[PDB]
């Protein structure tokens, strides 16, 4: 019951599912075949959240893959538990978008997206109680941006009261990989506050920086920056999988973390995360786990959390452990830093606790945070777009395929508006 | 067409059929829902 | 623009003497470029049955007129039921582009030999006026 | 379900093409019989049983080069009638080549193009090849770029024009027809790439200590330029790049599409293993001027975006690590409109090595092509070169006597007045 | 008891026989020397329906094999399943028809029908309770078109209260084999809506897609399409070979999917059909069996029948399921489509349930469902044959055989006739 | 039961016969001696014990040809009285064949055609191969058809002429009676198919790569010709056409039925191998206007319906996807009252190769049969070239003086012009 759909789109979405899946079904005792080997009875008893069942007795999972290029999903499915995944959700173009956000979602993008949903409308009619959408993408990309966010208004406009989540990379300015980013992430910021429920921004840069600091490896990955992701995305949904003291859905988290249905945006962190010669030394407690949880570079975006104030805050404990703790040490956690905590809405910190904990550690924290200090990311992506859009560097490409500048214009508009009117509940006082 | 005439042709029709379940009526219904969550969505838009 | 071509089958006159036909209903068919145009049987009809029937042909292609003159007769099935068939009494074929000439300044008089398919032999003659109703080949081009 | 097709024309450009398919043979595994004793898809076709065709057709009007080539240890590879050769030269005159006999030929490559092109399903655009100071060359490659641009459209042609060098000149006659070949390609070629001998000459006496080298050592490299252009499409990379993902990334406007380029590193095996050949290093050395595959400065002007492609196993976060560095140095400046100006690329495949050759075998290679201000000196030096003789009327009957207007060659000069024009104008800051 | 025989005449009537002959030989468990050698005891109860004894204990079909030519039957009878047919029926001529009409129809079809009338005349004054006659022929030949129609009307003279089923393979515009298929085409359908009960079409063209889109095989063969045909034709009679939960005969189906007299081309479909491939994936369920019986592209059409409304619609289920269920999927297909289902007259879809499944299959559907999307078909029929006639096209032929044009003109006006009048009652409202 | 008698007569009728009997000969197995060391039917017939003798009888008036035959390899083959020899030539005159000394022949060739049709009982029709430009040739073709036109009936018969070519030439008289005969089989034969040597010089020269050809290389395609048209009679097809089932798909009207043809593919065993010769491209290469087998321009003219024959391997599937590509194409273009103007027939044999030979071994091929409006041109230039010369009245006195009358030489110029004018009235759109 109430389960949730996977949709992911683009190179970037379907790396990071290709890593999810294997940390689902390693938690779940799936093994790469669709056989389940697990030890504990709890392992069964809510499978049905994002797998299916098919005859055989093997599990299939509930995802759908699109993209505009065939060469990422034939590579994933050469991957490990590549086989999972039904060949039939598999749609791609033969043409590719070229990181054009404007092919990706006016030319091409709108031509297939009916295939890809009519996958999707006959996964969501036959489920038993519909929980919402989960979405994985990347702005940094032209088709992705693009056909995902499309997809979203698409979705929204069918099912207005299911819920809707998206975690979505946006490119820093630090490690740029495509000249032409601020583009494609300025036009999709635009369309995704007006339909997402729930936004979850992630960084590479934050990745990299949080792989050289707290684990401190040599040589970092994609695959570990996937690995990052994949156990922060598993951690919110954990308690809908497994019992525990308090449950809390997706749903109840929107209700306890929005004050305002245009303040959607969260960064996201997880704990603990110990270096390999340091995993020894370590004792986890409840201090140990609520003192790294609120540290500012354990966040996943480079945004700094001291240069605002927290909205509201949740957490999602993981394994047994006494209530009475975990109610104190959030208590003390928000007295001590009275300054960075917004005062007109008093006790806005939101805790939950699941006993069942990740395979292999004894206790995990997930910290999913409102805070105003999100400002900065939107207010150097509109700088780095107006100073290139000034020129019309670029743009030739974008309207040669029917779009114009007014679209960029009441683009850049609505973002300078939303990073203002966010700002606007920092400086309010009671 | 007014949400108050749809509403009254579900009423006519009501009057008219013995039984409470018409393949016209359930048709006047899910037109009356749609509008209802249009004008819902244009309330929510206005006070944004 | 397709050419109009008026023919008006006027008379047939029958040669073939050995066939004093007791009763003869006559109806002939005019065919030109695939169409095909038939009258009505004249009841009571002579050697000599007038028709004075005017058709008008598009010419798509065809230069050749086909005229065919047809009796019905009764035969006994069998079983004695009456059954009614078409005779031919003969059939003649007319080049238009001979009358061509002629045919567009004014209607023009022709005669038509109409031979029995079995024989070869002259069973009677048609009398036709053909009336023939390109200068754009420029525009066109 | 991807490929390519690569036009030769001209003698340098089918001995720059033998060089390219000697490279991609031994790369992809195939000898050179054309029998093996999913890759290859990308520049081969299976013909059902055995051996493999390339996609590529060689013109030439005289005969020598296509009878060598058709005599060689390769004459078993390529189809028989793709050759296409024929009788006269142009001998270095354009008018010749775009009005005379290139006229009678043009048709049957255009007929095995369209042969070739109906057999490819995922078509991602045209390579062609051409030395620009040559009469055959020149005039075929303006012909058969302005006949595929009507009969294909938006379909993108890449070019690897080698223009002559500052002093260095091997006829006397070449400005001109260059200028006129620039004049057809600027309006219909999207990328240009520089390639003159000069600077190449330099790079090998440099870094490979070959004082007396030959045509095939700068075609080898120039080989290797392209497979390390062609790699990401058919090889499995953690960050992939597509040819239709450029003009979207390095093409700020329509009409400025001239970029040079640059590999890294350089180096022979008697003293390649002397030292790490970490990534900074030569990240660092592919950015030197000296080091540039065109004999242009860049000290000289500012740059508008790079676009450089990694191969072999570096890490994404080293990569970032290097990038930084450069934006902190203070000799290379961007312009002022592009905040992030770079694209990177990153792939797992080694560049391969070819026995008897002069590069030795390494593990991380880089390959860039950058879009600068600086090239504009190349287009002033020609423009003077040109008005020289111009000015006395010199030469110019070889040419009025071939079927071409006296009026021809003033509008070349106004449209390389214009280019000039707009690359100060874009320079300009705001 | 109520027993059927089967006529079949032409070579596409004849291939599709091979076929279904061998389909229901291997259901009832006959080897192709006419000995039972199956399984269950159900297997030989109701034999008597298609199979005739002799003695020594083999059996026969009642089948009856005409044709104007004799290579079809001569190589039919090589074939696998070739030896079970009685000698005695095949009829033949000496001369054939070259896809003309009036030669298959007036002149030579006229004469040789006698024999065949005989042998049809044995074969059903014999029979225990006689139930009807199912015709297979297309309707792109000239002898098949033209002596299976004049048979039809020889058929209904004699059996008045007799039902008569005919399976027609009408010529699509797309896949043509033949230039002068509109003409007997257009005289065929004259004379097929005045005396057939039922009539059934089938296209080449949607054989192919269904085997290219939902099959996915490489190649397909006649042989794939006379598979899915034989399976479709089989479906319908299932349950009057066996016991089950309904039992509805063919009398039954006309009973209830013909409102009025004229309307009785009905267009089917047959599920489940799966890839090789994903045979395993799917798990056969009554929703997952109806969700792709009412799916558009499934119908062994070309027409869409999202393009009109129902006017009624017929299911027989195979296998033992539950009853309840059905009803309720039947109630939800028709809620959630009310738009494309007529609505004068409520609770338009007939169901019945068969306890045998077919051999290697636990559930299967067969579809038959009377639409007003039919239109489609006769509107681009009378195209083409209005397009060719208007210039007396290929006429010559026709007319030398004893045929005139008024037929045609008759044949076209009742064609359109009928083709406005059973959109009639399209827009018809209550 | 099937059968056809093919007719010789002149020189060039019987070295093409020689052709076509060497290729019948090998593909069904029998040797030069016409003994095997049930398909044969068609074309022989059984002895009773050994040896197959050919339907086949040879004309000639001059008796080198006809002892050359008699001494060859293939002495034993023909029975020895059906090789009719005359004893004085016609020597191009047209007058002599047709009134002086072929009277007197033809009465024996009359008894031996009654003799070899007696012995057949499914008589599909005639064959009769005659070169248009020689005395004997022409008018023994004319007399024979008229003679047999009359015998028979309603029997077809299929005359393989060959024009002379528009420029090149052997003799200097033969438009006159090329003219005559073309008067004489306009209303006395089905079926004319064109074949004049220039186009298949140009053929061989381009693709066989043969630049001195010889007639035996020209009859060995006419022969491959003859055998594609006749194979689907005496081999097992998914899509068979028979002879009688051409003026009902070919022939619009009864004058008009002259049609070219086209072969492909044509190709050596020395590149043959390396391309895959695929349906598409082999349906392609019939339809270029440069592989014509006569010397006429597609392009001029419109299309009114194409008669094209497979053989090997083909699956009709990829048989409509080819032409659909074909109706696509906006360089080909139908007559406005055909829509559809494809008859398509498949078979299983794949063409025989002949030892020694040009054409190598293939799996698949293609022969067309296509009527258009633009033949109108060779009957326009041989009007033309027969006008300059009877405007004088050039070499009359050789006609005048062997029983021919003044006024035959003027209706069949009209009766050309009225041909031309029907051409022309076709062609135009409604
Ligand atoms: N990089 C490189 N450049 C070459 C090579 N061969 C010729 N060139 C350049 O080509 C220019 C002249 O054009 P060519 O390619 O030699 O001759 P062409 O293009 O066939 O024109 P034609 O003279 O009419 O035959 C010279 O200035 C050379 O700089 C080569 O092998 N490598
Ligand atoms: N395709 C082809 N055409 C031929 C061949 N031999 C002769 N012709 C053509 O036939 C024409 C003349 O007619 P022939 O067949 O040579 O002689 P004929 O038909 O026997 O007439 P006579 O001269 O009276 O003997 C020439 O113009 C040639 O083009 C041949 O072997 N192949
Ligand atoms: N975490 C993670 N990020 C990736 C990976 N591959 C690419 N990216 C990011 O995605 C961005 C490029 O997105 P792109 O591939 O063009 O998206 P697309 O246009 O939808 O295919 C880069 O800035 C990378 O930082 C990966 O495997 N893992
Ligand atoms: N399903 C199927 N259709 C066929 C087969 N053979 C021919 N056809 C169809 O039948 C049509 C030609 O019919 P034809 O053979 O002339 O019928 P006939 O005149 O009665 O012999 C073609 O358009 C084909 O699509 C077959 O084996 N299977
Ligand atoms: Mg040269
Ligand atoms: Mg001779």
């Amino acid at each position: 019951m109430r389960e949730i759909v996977h949709i992911q789109g683009g190179q970037c979405g379907n790396q990071i599912g290709a890593k999810f899946w294997e940390v689902i079904s390693d938690e779940h005792g799936i093994d790469p075949t669709g056989t389940y080997h697990g030890d504990s009875d709890l392992q069964l008893e809510r499978i049905n959240v994002y797998y299916n069942e098919a005859t055989g007795g093997r599990y299939v999972p509930r995802a759908i893959l699109m993209d505009l290029e065939p060469g990422t999903m034939d590579s994933v499915r050469a991957g490990p538990f590549g086989q999972l995944f039904r060949p039939d959700n598999f749609v791609f173009g033969q043409t590719g978008a070229g990181n054009n956000w404007a092919k990706g979602h006016y030319t091409e993008g709108a031509e297939l997206i009916d295939s890809v949903l009519d996958v999707v409308r006959k996964e969501a009619e036959g489920c038993d109680c519909l929980q919402g959408f989960q979405i994985t993408h990347s702005l940094g990309g032209g088709t992705g941006s693009g056909m995902g966010t499309l997809l979203i208004s698409k979705v929204r406009e069918e099912y207005p009261d299911r819920i809707m989540e998206t975690f979505s990379v946006v490119p820093s300015p630090k490690v740029s990989d495509t000249v032409v980013e601020p583009y494609n992430a300025t036009l999709s910021v635009h369309q995704l506050v007006e339909n997402a429920d729930e936004c979850m921004v992630i960084d590479n840069e934050a990745l990299y920086d949080i792989c050289f600091r707290t684990l401190k490896l040599t040589t970092p990955t994609y695959g570990d920056l996937n690995h990052l992701v994949s156990a922060a995305m598993s951690g919110v949904t954990c308690c809908l999988r497994f019992p525990g003291q308090l449950n809390s859905d997706l749903r109840k988290l929107a209700v306890n973390l929005i004050p305002f249905p245009r303040l959607h945006f969260f960064m996201i962190g997880f704990a603990p995360l110990t270096s390999r010669g340091s995993q020894q030394y370590r004792a986890l407690t409840v201090p140990e786990l609520t003192q790294q949880m609120f540290d500012a570079k354990n966040m996943m975006c480079a945004a700094d959390p001291r240069h605002g104030r927290y909205l509201t805050a949740s957490a999602l404990f993981r394994g047994r452990m006494s209530t009475k703790e975990v109610d104190e040490q959030m208590l003390n956690v928000q007295n001590k830093n009275s300054s960075y905590f917004v005062e007109w809405i008093p006790n806005n910190i939101k805790s939950s606790i699941c006993d069942i904990p990740p395979k292999g550690l004894k206790m995990a924290v997930t910290f999913v945070g409102n805070s105003t200090a999100i400002q900065e990311m939107f207010k150097r992506v509109a700088e780095q777009f107006t100073a290139m859009f000034r020129r019309k560097a670029f743009l030739h490409w974008y309207t040669g395929e029917g779009m114009d500048e007014m679209e960029f214009t009441e683009a850049e508009s609505n973002m300078n508006d939303l990073v203002s009117e966010y700002q606007q509940y920092q400086d309010a006082t009671a | 067409q007014s949400n108050d005439e749809l509403l009254e042709q579900i009423k006519n029709l009501e009057k008219k059929d013995k039984f409470w379940l018409s393949p016209e009526r359930y048709q006047l219904d899910l037109k009356l829902k749609k509008k209802q969550i249009l004008d819902r969505r244009q309330m929510l838009m206005k006070n944004r | 623009m397709p050419q109009k071509v008026s023919i008006t089958l006027k008379n047939i006159e029958v040669k073939r003497k050995e066939q004093k036909f007791k009763s003869m209903h006559p109806w002939a068919v005019v065919m030109f470029d695939g169409q095909k145009k038939t009258t009505q049987p004249v009841q009571n009809g002579d050697l000599q049955p007038e028709f004075n029937q005017t058709w008008v042909f598009q010419r798509n292609s065809d230069v050749n007129i086909t005229v065919s003159i047809y009796k019905k007769e009764y035969i006994y099935d069998a079983l004695k039921n009456e059954k009614e068939i078409d005779l031919l009494i003969g059939k003649g074929k007319l080049n238009i582009l001979s009358v061509l000439k002629k045919a567009i300044q004014q209607p023009q008089e022709i005669m038509v030999d109409l031979v029995y398919d079995f024989d070869n032999k002259l069973a009677a003659q048609a009398y036709l006026t053909i009336h023939i109703q390109g200068a754009d080949l420029e525009e066109y081009r | 379900m991807r490929e390519v097709i690569s036009i030769h024309v001209g003698q340098g450009g089918i001995q720059v093409g033998n060089a390219c398919w000697e490279l991609f043979c031994l790369e992809h595994g195939i000898q050179p019989d054309g029998q093996m004793p999913d890759a290859f898809n990308t520049f081969f076709s299976e013909t059902g049983a055995g051996k493999h065709v390339p996609r590529a057709v060689f013109l030439d009007l005289e005969p020598t080069v296509i009878d060598e080539v058709r005599t060689g240890t390769y004459r078993q590879l390529f189809h028989p009638e793709q050759l296409i050769s024929g009788k006269e030269d142009a001998a270095n005159n354009f008018a010749r080549g775009h009005y005379t006999i290139g006229k009678e030929i043009v048709d049957l490559c255009l007929d095995r193009i369209r042969k070739l092109a109906d057999n490819c399903t995922g078509l991602q655009g045209f390579l062609v090849f051409n030395s620009v100071g040559g009469g055959t060359g020149s005039g075929l490659g303006s012909l058969l770029l302005e006949r595929l641009s009507v009969d294909y459209g938006k379909k993108s042609k890449l070019g690897f024009t080698i223009y002559p060098s500052p002093q260095v000149s091997t006829a006397v006659v070449e400005p001109y027809n260059s200028i006129l070949s620039t004049h057809s390609l600027l309006e219909h070629t999207d990328v240009a790439v520089m390639l003159d001998n000069e600077a190449i000459y330099d790079i090998c006496r440099r870094n490979l200590d070959i004082e007396r080298p030959t045509y095939t050592n700068l075609n080898r490299l120039i080989a290797q330029v392209i497979s390390s252009l062609t790699a990401s499409l058919r090889f499995d990379g953690a960050l992939n790049v597509d040819i239709t993902e450029f003009q979207t990334n390095l093409v700020p406007y329509p009409r400025i599409h001239f970029m040079l380029s640059s590999y890294a590193p350089i180096i022979s095996a008697e003293k390649a293993y002397h030292e790490q050949l970490s990534v900074a290093e030569i990240t660092n050395s592919a950015f030197e001027p000296a080091n540039m595959m065109a004999k242009c400065d860049p000290r000289h002007g500012k740059y508008m975006a790079c676009s450089m492609m990694y191969r072999g196993d570096v890490v994404p976060k080293d990569v970032n690590a290097s990038i930084a560095t450069i934006k902190t140095k203070r000799t290379i400046q961007f312009v002022d409109w592009c905040p992030t100006g770079f694209k990177v690329g990153i792939n797992y495949q080694p560049p391969t090595v070819v026995p008897g050759g002069d590069l030795a075998k390494v593990m991380r290679a880089v390959c860039m092509i950058s879009n600068s201000t600086a090239i504009a000196e190349v287009f002033s030096r020609l423009d003077h070169k040109f008005d020289l003789m111009y000015a006395k009327r010199a030469f110019v009957h070889w040419y009025v006597g071939e079927g071409m207007e006296e009026g021809e060659f003033s509008e070349a000069r106004e449209d390389l007045a214009a280019l000039e024009k707009d690359y100060e104008e874009v320079g300009i800051e705001t």
